[PDB]
């Protein structure tokens, strides 16, 4: 046992050290204790090409452990494969570890999301897809320990980027944020995923609704001056500013997987522009006519019709179309959100409200007096 | 005897699970409960045992009940899985006493403190003072291997029995493998 | 003025707003019921103030004002 460290003590400065407190704690039996610095051992090589050896140690402690915090086991033994590197055998071993952890908290549950990292660099169409559904065991979810959930998320957070449907990613990778994350990660990583989520945010099929990503109390702060594009496009698809996203253009940052869809996304900011202009409109007159639409999203006369169609087909406003007088009825525009202002004013129509109700109640009750009790 | 009724508070944070002693510290535990619970009956014919989870939170498994072969049996199923709340541990015991059976049974609780202890002082002081002052004198075994001779208890335990307050006392285990056995003698025998 | 019972259900959805933990109650309309046998008792123990002819002066008081 010992035997071991004597030619694994020449590894640093205060290596020996370490392992003459590690080999006291084996000699009580206990390993918990020994259990926690183990993940000190993980960061300890710069190299971290040795450590991956420490399974012989393991392999007999491991084989019928049936002991050690299986969480922490598969940390452990997912941070050993990190240079192992030859995958063949590490899906055996890595499949060798999920047969051995089955505790009423799943691990298999990380052993599993180490099996799509594996996975990682091959298999587009069901290489993983048939794990990530699977490894939807959340059921049972008592959620609060959310170790999982981070690693999880971000490797579904990974698929539906390589797939291309730029609709999925932004439903996960908004899962990822407020989970365990707490943010607080790199700086450079904190600004690096915001604007993957961002982009996709003005890249899908069903992400229509720019308030809550555009005031996203993680992602969109770490971006105020390095590159303002992003944050100025979403502010443009907020208000429906068709003029503001024509002549930002030329400020398009990484152009690439945003330059290809040209057209999605200015049906996308066109459709937002029929919103975000029923909304402005008191909800008297709400009729707005053809040539009305046509000028503000930068559409012939002869071609609003398949825009209001659309935005009703998708759900997101309500109405109907009049091609006589050439007009278009709203009746709904779906909710956004008011920063603290447009609330306000929300109050003061409670207050002429509230009072209105009140005197037709004193109205009936003195009028009818003789009629209570 | 003297009508007395004991609160077990059991211990199953994650750490507590390593065999330090024979059987690892949950079965280790579970002969501790047996030569205790028997133990606190067989003198009054009308005793009562409670025990009672240190885990994450409110982890309460069986209540006041005369029985003896409940506790026992409940104790299985307990795996240790986390961390330990000792500070908002007792209390919850110290409500079990206060809605207890025929109250002319003198109130008492004994810990079984284990895996790392966790506390700020002060507070504990303030933990010992409530109790302290309500007809309550807790036992607190220290146990698990925590920091040598347990120096935070230390300014706990000695709270409740100041001012010549004889009652209950800490009791301490050497590191090495010493079976539980009868080595718990200070309570039992006359406290 | 408004009825004294309010019964809620336990339903659960996490989200990434309000906390990672999420599980709400949501509101289920209560009523107060009768049975043959305690109306009989309920209402004699009454005997206080009954809507008697229960006509357009209930109405007008029971349910519009």
């Amino acid at each position: 046992v010992p035997g071991f460290l004597q030619q694994s003590q020449n590894s640093g400065p205060g290596q020996p050290a370490v392992w003459h407190r590690l080999e006291e704690l084996y000699t009580k039996k206990l390993w918990h204790q020994l259990t926690l610095q183990v993940l000190d051992f993980v960061q300890d090589p710069c190299f971290a090409q040795g450590d991956g050896l420490i399974k012989l140690y393991e392999n007999f402690i491991s084989e019928f452990e049936h002991r050690v915090n299986p969480l922490s086991l598969v940390e452990i033994i997912l941070h050993v494969v990190r240079q192992m590197t030859d995958p063949n055998v590490a899906l055996t071993f890595l499949e060798k570890t999920r047969e051995k952890v089955k505790s009423s908290d799943e691990a298999v549950i990380l052993c599993k999301t180490a099996i799509g990292a594996l996975k990682l660099n091959i298999g587009d169409l069901q290489v993983t897809k048939e794990t990530i559904e699977d490894v939807e065991e959340m059921l049972n979810n008592l959620p609060g320990v959310t170790s999982v959930h981070s690693r999880f998320y971000d490797l579904s957070s990974k698929y539906y980027q390589t797939i291309g449907n730029h609709a999925s990613y932004y439903k996960d990778a908004l899962r990822f944020l407020g989970c365990v994350d707490i943010k607080d990660l790199p700086v450079s990583e904190q600004q690096e995923r915001a604007f993957t989520l961002g982009l996709a945010g003005l890249l899908g099929e069903g992400v229509f609704n720019f308030g809550e990503l555009l005031m996203h109390p993680v992602l969109e702060s770490l971006r105020n001056t390095d590159r303002q594009w992003l944050i100025d496009t979403l502010y443009a698809f907020n208000s429906g500013n068709v003029e503001r996203f024509q002549t930002l253009k030329t400020a398009w940052g990484q152009q690439p997987d945003l330059a290809a869809n040209e057209a999605q996304l200015l049906r996308k900011i066109q459709l937002l522009c029929l919103m975000e202009m029923t909304f402005t409109r008191p909800a008297n007159h709400r009729q707005l006519t053809f040539e009305e639409i046509a000028k503000s999203a930068k559409i012939t006369v002869n071609e609003v019709e398949l825009l209001v169609m659309k935005a009703l087909s998708v759900g997101l406003v309500k109405g109907s179309i009049d091609e006589v007088d050439k007009r278009v009825h709203m009746t709904w525009v779906q909710p956004r959100v008011l920063d603290l202002q447009q609330i306000k004013g929300m109050k003061d129509r409670l207050e002429f409200w509230c009072t209105d109700v009140k005197s037709m109640e004193m109205l009936v009750e003195h009028q009818a007096h003789d009629i209570l009790t | 005897m003297v009508l007395e009724s004991t609160m077990v508070c059991v211990d199953n944070s994650e750490y507590m699970r390593n065999g330090d002693f024979l059987p690892t510290r949950l079965q280790a535990q579970q002969d501790a409960v047996n030569i205790v619970c028997h133990s606190k009956t067989r003198s009054n014919p009308e005793n009562n045992v409670g025990l009672i989870t240190l885990a994450n939170d409110c982890e309460v498994l069986t209540t006041l009940t005369p029985d003896t072969g409940r506790i026992l049996s409940k104790l299985h199923t307990v795996q240790p899985k986390g961390k330990i709340t000792f500070c908002t541990g007792i209390r919850v015991a110290h409500l079990a006493l206060k809605h207890r059976q025929g109250k002319n049974h003198k109130m008492r609780i004994i810990a079984f403190v284990g895996s790392p202890v966790e506390d700020n002082e002060k507070d504990l002081v303030k933990l010992a003072k409530r109790l302290k002052k309500e007809k309550v004198n807790v036992d607190i075994i220290n146990f698990g291997e925590e920091e040598v001779n347990t120096e935070k208890l230390t300014a706990f335990v000695n709270t409740l029995n100041g001012k010549d307050g004889t009652g209950s006392h800490l009791v301490t285990v050497p590191p090495g493998p010493s079976l539980a056995d009868a080595l718990i003698s200070s309570p039992i025998l006359a406290g | 003025l408004g009825l004294p019972t309010e019964a809620y259900i336990s339903v659960e959805e996490v989200h990434d707003d309000g906390t990672p933990t999420s599980k709400t109650f949501e509101h289920v309309t209560s009523e107060i019921g009768a049975e043959e046998a305690e109306e009989v008792g309920v209402e004699h123990l009454l005997r206080d103030i009954k809507d008697t002819t229960v006509g357009t002066l209930s109405q007008r008081i029971t349910n519009q004002v």
